[PDB]
């Protein structure tokens, strides 16, 4: 509460004191390697004592961001690029999905459009690539498509699936084995046996693809790479 | 141990609180504004136990030198004429933050930093026992209220009423200035309790008599210089009214009771008839254009000024009845009028309108709206068992005792009272409502129903009872009628 | 690499903390 | 009561969050000048009210010796 | 000598009092904040014993990926924000085809459509920021506007272009000197001379731009704080007194940009 974010601050300043002392410290050295501008990244970032938390059997890609109280399954997966912030509210992602790349799940940034409604991704659930879920919620089994913009107050119901590109308009229910497509969203088919068969499919394979890709992104820095860019003449 | 240093430094702690705060927490603003408020409110209430009210001496009196010899200093004292007036300049504050409580997230912290430094200013002008740290106090209040006047206006022109104020508040000002100077080069210092004791020449109390009415009429607006008011009372925030007609307008009848009804006893009785006449004129004057005026707030702040010249009337009577019924006044129109304006705060919130005639039938949506507004009508219109009666009568049997016609004459001011008060309550709540304008209500919400709650309490504890507050002051206020008389 | 090598560095270092040390006993002293 | 020592510090914390503020940066962005700046309000809070004491005493010899020097008109 | 090893000393104090004051500004937060780490982000990145083959003359940003079978050609160049990743079938970059800004070029899983192809772009193609593309096989000499998104089995023939913020649907084929475009990626219009010449010109001057990103993306540590303070130094000009001193100051090679990438060629 308060009293914790004094306590937050305080330790900012000693933070800024000591570190400003291993500088002078550097400085009567001659050394002046602390100028050198490295990234500030953090792949898991806080806002006070918002910090996601992340099971230990999920993938999250170096490049994705995750801010704020971010709760992710295990066997789900954030792939490269993705944005996954929530800090007035809270994002939820199921067991087994897969943020795939450069797709954004955040929430809404002010109270002055209303409440904001914390986002939930249920089980199973596809996410396709560049979509935006800005504080919605979806069931598990569920398929959002390649640049999807589901805004909040929508509710998309188990088994179903959001065509690409579509817009799904605020507060805007999808029923449960209706594909809905176009700009806005509407109802343009019934999903099929196959189509569901594949859906669930899709997350097996991708929750198999995660593993190896955590596998190839858990390996040791290569110390060559380094000393290259170290010797650059 | 409750000493005038404390009530005074408390707005200071909050207002410097609130200084180094981040604007993102609003929250935390708000809290940490009303806290301080509600503690100097404590505060006061507690300074009130502990008054003593059998001595004329200035009490809990304080000191801190200015000029290196300490020929003029900070020295800090109430008595029974300013002790309810600290006691209202705090209690207001509070109320005035809990107004813009909803719509807090646009003004920010300037707003609350704003009104305690409003809030300490008021407290150290009421306490003040130095003709000239008097003055000091008297024109800082234009800062604040220029601001609050200035920056968070309704219209464009709010450029023109705060250049108008401020210009007219110069003028005063600076010619009371020339006074105070010519004043403390001839007696020496500025203590009050010296300039008491000190024989003036009879040629130098009439220009110097000028000279201080000059500044203190101006804020007490007697006939040629109401112009001012209404357009810088229309062009403020609701809480802004509340400041400028609940405090602002009682510094002119505090300058005339504690630097003038006193430092000239003599300059007084001679100007008696002349105060009588400008009075007398504006009662009848003022109350009588209320009743062609079309603006929700232009209406109630043309009852200030009767009321307000009503008081002046009390003052110059020079007894126990007139002196003393007058101060009831001021506490009754402290709480009636910044009353009144709440009321039409709540109908403007809602509606973005002042218009009388968009205005009707809301006894039918705004029930408990109408209960209230009602009630404080009966109060505005000097009704037995409201506090503004007991100041009404008090006045008119202290002025009959000096002059029958005047208190004629000021008899006539609660015959028009009663007119536009109740005919604005006619218009504005009974009547059929006009779907075709307005068609959405909203009743009082919890905030304005707790707020007008003190104001309902404290306008019939001091109307039926009044013993409470009269006690306490005719040991001061007697001590005040006879200065220079010595039989 | 135990050893600064900027020898007009290490008379500036040398000049501060003499400063602060002359303030110290002069606050001190006086 | 009030020292001139709180005075000061209070005065020199100020000057140093009001120097941050007017930088656009944020109130507590290196506290060691702030605790530095403390210090010096209180030094300087101090040693103005030694110097106040000093200066009203030559005031009063020197408007003394003045006082002297008018009142030799009489003879 | 003495005296500097004096100040190391004294330095190395202050560095471990400085580590130790942080430390325990840490423990004061309560172990809430997150600590930056070093950056584990790889550029190029290997899947299933596949390699990117990203040729010498190309510019991958440092902050893009591209990951997995991903062959690049010559003259071409990725990004910043792009991803390409090719770890379930082949991705082939052209010859001078630029992917900008936060594009996405993935594969699709071989069996998304049962006869799934690997996602081909031809030579000299540019593909506009935010782009996806999800297993097309877009031609030589094309264009693909920014926001265009490009679903699994599409085709977009030579000299065609596809309208920003477009979806073209599966199994679509876009003819040459049309300008598909809009949600259901429906014909527009037909290309003029005009545009053939603007995007040649674009590929060309995208070409041309990736020079100096690659040459400022590749620095060393040394290099960067000299051209820094050389900025800094020649940030602003005093003529007059210059003048008075009767020298001429002139701005360094290191900060000037070759006159190819300037508005109209400036070469004063
Ligand atoms: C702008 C802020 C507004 C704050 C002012 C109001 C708040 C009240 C605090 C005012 C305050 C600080 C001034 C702050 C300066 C501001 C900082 C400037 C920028 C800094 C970044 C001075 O206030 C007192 O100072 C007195 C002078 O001494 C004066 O009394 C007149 O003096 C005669 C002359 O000779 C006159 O003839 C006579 O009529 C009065 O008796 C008065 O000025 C006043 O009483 C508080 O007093 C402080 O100073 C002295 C007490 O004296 C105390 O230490 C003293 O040291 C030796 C004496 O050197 C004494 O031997 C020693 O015994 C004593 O302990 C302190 O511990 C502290 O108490
Ligand atoms: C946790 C409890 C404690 C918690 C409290 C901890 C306290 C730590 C102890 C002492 C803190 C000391 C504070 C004193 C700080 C003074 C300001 C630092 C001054 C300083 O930049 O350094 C030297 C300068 O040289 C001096 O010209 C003047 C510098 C002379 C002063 C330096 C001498 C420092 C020695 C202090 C004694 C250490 C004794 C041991 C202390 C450790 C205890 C074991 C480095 O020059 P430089 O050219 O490489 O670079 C500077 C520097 O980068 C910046 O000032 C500018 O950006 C740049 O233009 C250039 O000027
Ligand atoms: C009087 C009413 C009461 C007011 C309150 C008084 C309170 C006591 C004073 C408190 C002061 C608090 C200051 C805390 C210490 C901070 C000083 C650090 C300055 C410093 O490190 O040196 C460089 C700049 O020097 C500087 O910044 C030095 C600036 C000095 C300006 C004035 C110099 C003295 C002039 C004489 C007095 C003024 C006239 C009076 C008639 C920093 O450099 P950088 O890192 O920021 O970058 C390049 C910018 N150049
Ligand atoms: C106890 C900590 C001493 C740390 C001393 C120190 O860091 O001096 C540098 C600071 C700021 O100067 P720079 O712009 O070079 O920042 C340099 C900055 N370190 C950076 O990282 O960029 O000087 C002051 O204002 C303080 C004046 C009062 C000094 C007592
Ligand atoms: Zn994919």
């Amino acid at each position: 509460g308060t009293l914790g974010r004094a306590f937050y601050s305080v330790g900012f300043w000693i933070r800024e004191t000591g570190q400003a002392l291993d500088r002078l410290g550097c400085r009567l050295q001659g050394k002046n390697y602390f100028r050198e501008q490295l990234s500030r990244h953090r792949t898991l970032m806080n806002v006070f004592d918002k910090a996601p938390i992340v099971d230990k059997e999920a993938f999250v890609a170096p490049s994705a961001s995750v801010i704020g109280d971010v709760h992710i399954g295990r066997g789900s997966s954030i792939w490269y690029g993705c944005v996954l912030r929530g800090d007035v509210n809270t994002v939820s992602v199921g067991s087994g999905t897969n943020i795939q790349d450069n797709s954004l799940v955040h929430v809404a940034k002010s109270n002055l459009s209303g409440k904001v409604h914390p986002t939930i991704i249920g089980d199973n659930v596809t996410i396709g690539h560049s979509a935006v879920l800005h504080g919605c919620t979806v069931e598990d089994e569920t398929f959002i498509g390649m640049g999807a913009t589901l805004l909040d107050g929508v509710v998309v119901e188990k088994h179903g699936m959001v065509a690409a590109g579509a817009l799904v308009r605020q507060n805007t229910r999808i029923p449960s084995g209706e594909v809905w497509g176009g700009n806005p969203a509407r109802f343009l088919r019934k999903l099929t046996d196959e189509e569901i068969a594949f859906i669930s499919q899709s997350a097996t394979n991708y929750s198999n693809l995660a593993q190896a890709h955590a596998a190839e992104n858990a390996k040791p820095l290569n110390v060559i790479e380094f000393e290259k860019v170290l010797r650059k003449k | 141990y409750f000493n005038l240093s404390g009530l005074i430094l408390c707005p200071v702690l909050g207002s410097i609180i609130l200084l180094f705060i981040p604007n993102s927490r609003i929250r935390l603003i708000r809290l940490i504004g009303l806290c301080a408020s509600l503690i100097t409110f404590l505060y006061s209430l507690v300074l009130w136990i502990q008054f003593d009210s059998s001595t004329a001496k200035f009490q809990f009196v304080e000191s801190l030198r200015w000029l290196p010899y300490e020929n003029i200093n900070f020295y800090l004292g109430i008595d029974g004429i300013s002790l309810f007036f600290v006691i209202l300049t705090t209690f207001l504050i509070p109320i005035c933050i809990l107004v813009g409580w909803s719509g807090m997230r646009s003004y920010g912290k300037e707003y609350i930093i704003a009104f305690l430094i409003c809030e300490f200013l008021m407290i150290a002008v009421f306490c003040m026992l130095d003709l000239l740290l008097f003055y000091v106090f008297f024109e800082s209040v234009l800062i604040p209220m220029f601001i609050i006047i200035g920056v968070w206006g309704s219209r464009q022109r709010k450029i023109k009423a705060a250049y108008q104020f401020f210009l007219y508040t110069l003028l005063g000002s600076l010619f009371m200035l020339l006074a105070i100077l010519l004043i403390l080069f001839q007696t020496g210092t500025t203590d009050l309790q010296i300039l008491l004791t000190t024989e003036f020449s009879e040629r130098r109390q009439i220009f110097l008599w000028i000279a201080f009415f000059a500044s203190f009429a101006v804020k007490v607006p007697m006939v040629p210089v109401h112009i001012w008011l209404p357009e810088a009372h229309v062009e403020a925030p609701t809480a802004g009214s509340v400041i400028l007609a609940g405090i602002l307008l009682k510094f002119g009848t505090y300058g005339f009771l504690r630097f003038s009804i006193p430092m000239f006893p003599e300059a007084t009785l001679c100007f008696t008839p002349f105060i009588y006449t400008l009075s007398a004129i504006a009662i009848i004057y003022t109350s009588l254009t209320t009743l062609r005026q079309i603006d929700l707030k232009k209406i109630i702040a043309y009852s200030s000024v009767a009321h307000m010249n009503l008081v002046t009337i009390g003052m110059f009577s020079l007894n126990i009845q007139g002196i003393g019924g007058s101060i009831l006044l001021m506490l009754s129109h402290g709480l009636v009028s910044s009353a009144l304006f709440l009321c039409v705060g709540v109908l403007y919130d809602r509606h973005k309108t002042r218009l009388v005639r968009y205005y009707g039938g809301l006894v039918s949506t705004m029930p408990n709206f109408s209960t209230i507004f009602f009630f404080f009508t009966l109060a505005n219109m000097s009704l037995p068992g409201t506090s503004s009666f007991i100041g009404e009568f008090l006045i008119l049997v202290g002025a009959f005792q000096r002059n029958s016609l005047v208190a004629t004459l000021a008899a006539l001011g609660m015959i028009l009272g009663a007119a536009y008060s109740l005919w604005l309550y006619n218009r504005v709540v009974s009547g059929n409502l006009k779907p075709d304008f307005l068609h959405k209500f909203s009743d009082l919400n919890g905030r304005e129903v707790f707020i007008f709650i003190p104001f309902l309490v404290g306008l019939v504890w001091m109307g039926v009872y009044p013993k409470v507050f009269l006690d306490c002051m005719h040991t001061s206020v007697s001590n005040l009628v006879q200065h220079g008389k010595f039989h | 690499p135990k050893v600064s090598e900027d020898k007009n560095r290490n008379y500036a270092v040398v000049a501060g903390v003499v400063a602060i040390v002359g303030s110290i006993g002069w606050y001190l002293k006086a | 009561p009030i020292s001139a020592t709180m005075v000061g510090a209070l005065l020199g914390l100020g000057t140093q969050m009001y120097s941050n503020a007017l930088r656009k940066l944020p109130y507590m962005r290196h506290p060691w000048e702030h605790v530095v700046g403390m210090g010096l309000g209180a030094v300087f809070a101090n040693q103005l009210v030694k110097w106040d004491v000093k200066l009203k005493e030559d005031l009063d010899v020197m408007l003394a010796k003045a006082r002297a020097a008018n009142e030799r008109r009489y003879f | 000598g003495t005296l500097g090893r004096a100040i190391y000393t004294v330095g190395n104090w202050i560095r471990g009092t400085g580590q130790a004051l942080d430390r325990v500004g840490s423990l004061l937060q309560g172990s809430h904040r997150i600590e930056e780490h070093l950056s584990r982000h790889r550029t190029l990145m290997n899947v299933f014993d596949k390699s990117p083959l990203v040729d010498k003359d190309v510019f991958v940003a440092p902050s893009a990926s591209v990951i997995g079978d991903v062959q690049i050609g010559k003259g071409s160049s990725i990004w910043y924000g792009c991803v390409l990743r090719g770890d379930v079938n082949n991705i082939s970059v052209g010859s001078g085809t630029n992917i900008q800004d936060n594009t996405l070029v993935h594969v699709a899983k071989t069996n998304i459509s049962g006869k799934v192809l690997p996602t081909l772009i031809g030579d000299n193609v540019t593909v506009g920021h935010s782009a996806v593309i999800h297993g097309c096989t877009v031609e030589d000499d094309a264009f693909v506007g920014m926001g265009a998104t490009l679903l699994d089995g599409v085709v977009v023939e030579k000299h065609a272009m596809v309208a920003a913020g477009s979806l073209v649907k599966q199994n679509t084929r876009i003819p040459s000197g049309e300008v598909w475009g809009g949600n259901p990626a429906k014909f527009m219009r037909k290309l003029t001379d005009e545009e053939i010449v603007y995007i040649s010109q674009s590929a060309k001057n995208y070409i041309n731009l990736a020079q100096i990103h690659a040459s400022e993306n590749s620095k060393s540590f040394e290099q960067i704080e000299v051209e820094r303070a050389l900025r800094k130094k020649y940030a602003r000009k005093d003529e007059d007194y210059d003048s008075m001193l009767g020298i001429t100051r002139e701005t360094p090679p290191e900060l000037i940009l070759p006159d190819n990438v300037l508005p109209g060629g400036k070469p004063v």
